[PDB]
């Protein structure tokens, strides 16, 4: 790849009381085009790790592919269930393909999130993996796990990398981040947590113009990697300036 | 003349490959080692060769990371080439992956380069028997063989009338489980004792012995140590 052609806008990932939300609206767009509105771009390595990405699509679905095969690969060595990569390891496994091929100047034109659960004491998914079969779509209640057990990675063209309790690529970096760093705290419960990341895509939807209000959110639980329901983000405007009429506004000078 | 021991991808008439068991049979040639583990340690203990008086020691076991070591019996140089690989392994993963590597993926790293080495005309088998303790979630001993196979253990021995420490560990298998380190050390050490020619003892210089475990990495026991333990294993013996 030379420069990205289709491109996916901002992720946004945060840990909450019971794992990892992790979100991205559905669309991919051709320069200022918006081609295809209903792009999955959060995808799931195993049981207990997803990835998120922003940039270039084919390049996103090059590291899927990867990762997909490492994983199999890795199923099938398993004698236990400790046996299975973690988040931190398939993190690290990114970082390295990214720093190879930026030292041949060859980079995939990606920022990537790493994330998942860190541990294998909260459940037993990883007991007996069903590749081709989900069993969550039983009626057990989330175990709480505690933040250092959870893993949120980031990496960028560059190999950049590092982990916190909550990652952004693209726009949310700015508009975002900026909420999750004055408001996000530990322990959030789902609602909170899906309350603030909600308002996040909210602003990205009202200042981002490759963003959509159509939203794919994906948790990693005790219960495995689980995908709602995508749903439309309601997007109300915050003034009624906006909306009042030009020719009630004076007619001379630059009033527009 | 055999007439099929002569080069090793030739099957005899039984199905049996020659150049590969005379490969193993460089092993039953070595000093004596002997693994054994509870439910949080492992111990190993071997016997080090002395060529003459003026000489010392052979090394017997070797550190491969900091939770695995091995024990070897057979051709040394096969050993260190082995040696080698299995840390570069360990260290190419840590850093890789920031983390410690599988032990049952290094010792399949170990068997597959046994068993590459047996197909060709133009190679011989690894001389040598590998003997691999490590504590990844739980203590493990593995072997390694010539012709590719690779077995895990709960108590292990081999080398040079190594029969007499196998007969000792399958008497108290049961017991090693359940047993404290330093009772672990003492098993070991009669189990290595029990290989011992007539006339030969167990002395600090002559005797490999190491401990791994839950919260021990693997670490090599002192000339102190390991003489106050020789003392012990005597006096109980005496009994």
């Amino acid at each position: 790849t030379l420069g990205p052609v289709v491109t996916g806008t901002s992720v946004i990932a945060i840990k909450y009381k019971h794992g990892i939300m992790i979100a991205a609206d559905r669309k991919a767009s051709y320069g200022s085009y918006a081609k295809f509105q209903n792009v999955e771009r959060i995808f799931k390595i195993n049981n207990k790790t997803v990835m998120g990405f922003s940039g270039e699509l084919a390049d996103a679905q090059y590291l899927h592919e990867l990762l997909t095969r490492k994983n199999i690969n890795n199923l099938s060595e398993k004698k236990r269930k400790e046996d299975m990569y973690t988040p931190q390891h398939y993190h690290s496994y990114v970082s390295r393909v990214f720093y190879v091929r930026k030292n041949r100047i060859d980079p995939l034109f990606n920022n990537i999130i790493i994330a998942g659960i860190n541990s294998q004491k909260y459940d037993n998914n990883d007991d007996n993996v069903l590749l081709y079969t989900n069993k969550n779509n039983n009626n057990e209640e989330y175990k709480e796990i505690h933040k250092d057990d959870l893993y949120i990675g980031f990496v960028d063209m560059h190999g950049t990398n590092f982990c916190d309790d909550y990652i952004t690529t693209g726009y949310a970096r700015y508009f975002a981040l900026t909420l999750l760093r004055d408001h996000y705290k530990d322990n959030m419960t789902e609602e909170e947590a899906r309350i603030l990341i909600n308002e996040c895509l909210r602003i990205l939807y009202f200042r981002d113009a490759t963003s959509s209000n159509f939203i794919q959110i994906v948790k990693v639980t005790s219960k495995g990697v689980e995908y709602e329901e995508p749903y439309i983000l309601p997007c109300v405007l915050n003034s009624a300036d906006y909306v009042y009429p030009s020719t009630l506004l004076p007619p001379a000078g630059c009033m527009w | 003349r055999n007439l099929y021991d002569t080069d090793n991808i030739i099957y005899s008439p039984e199905g049996r490959l020659y150049q590969v068991e005379y490969a193993s049979e460089a092993i039953k040639q070595g000093t004596c080692a002997v693994a054994i583990k509870s439910k949080d340690y492992v111990v190993v203990s071997g016997l080090k060769k002395c060529i003459s008086k003026l000489s010392f020691p052979q090394e017997k076991i070797f550190k491969i990371d900091d939770y695995i070591g091995i024990s070897m019996s057979g051709i040394t140089s096969d050993a260190k080439v082995l040696t080698k690989f299995m840390q570069n392994e360990c260290l190419s993963h840590k850093f890789l992956y920031n983390e410690n590597i599988n032990i049952e993926s290094l010792v399949r790293s170990v068997a597959d380069k046994y068993q590459k080495n047996t197909q060709k005309s133009s190679k011989r088998a690894f001389g040598v028997g590998l003997m691999i303790a490590a504590y990844h979630n739980e203590p493990c001993i593995f072997e390694t063989r010539p012709n590719g196979s690779y077995f895990e253990y709960d108590a292990l021995s081999f080398g040079a009338r190594s029969h007499a420490s196998k007969t000792y560990l399958e008497k108290n298998l049961h017991l090693f489980e359940e047993c404290s380190l330093e009772e672990l050390i003492l098993h070991c050490l009669k189990a290595l004792k029990c290989s011992l020619s007539s006339e030969s003892e167990l002395t600090i210089s002559n005797t490999a012995l190491a401990v791994v475990g839950k919260n021990h990495p693997w670490q090599e026991i002192s000339s102190l140590q390991l003489e106050e333990y020789l003392s012990k294993v005597k006096m109980d013996a005496e009994q």
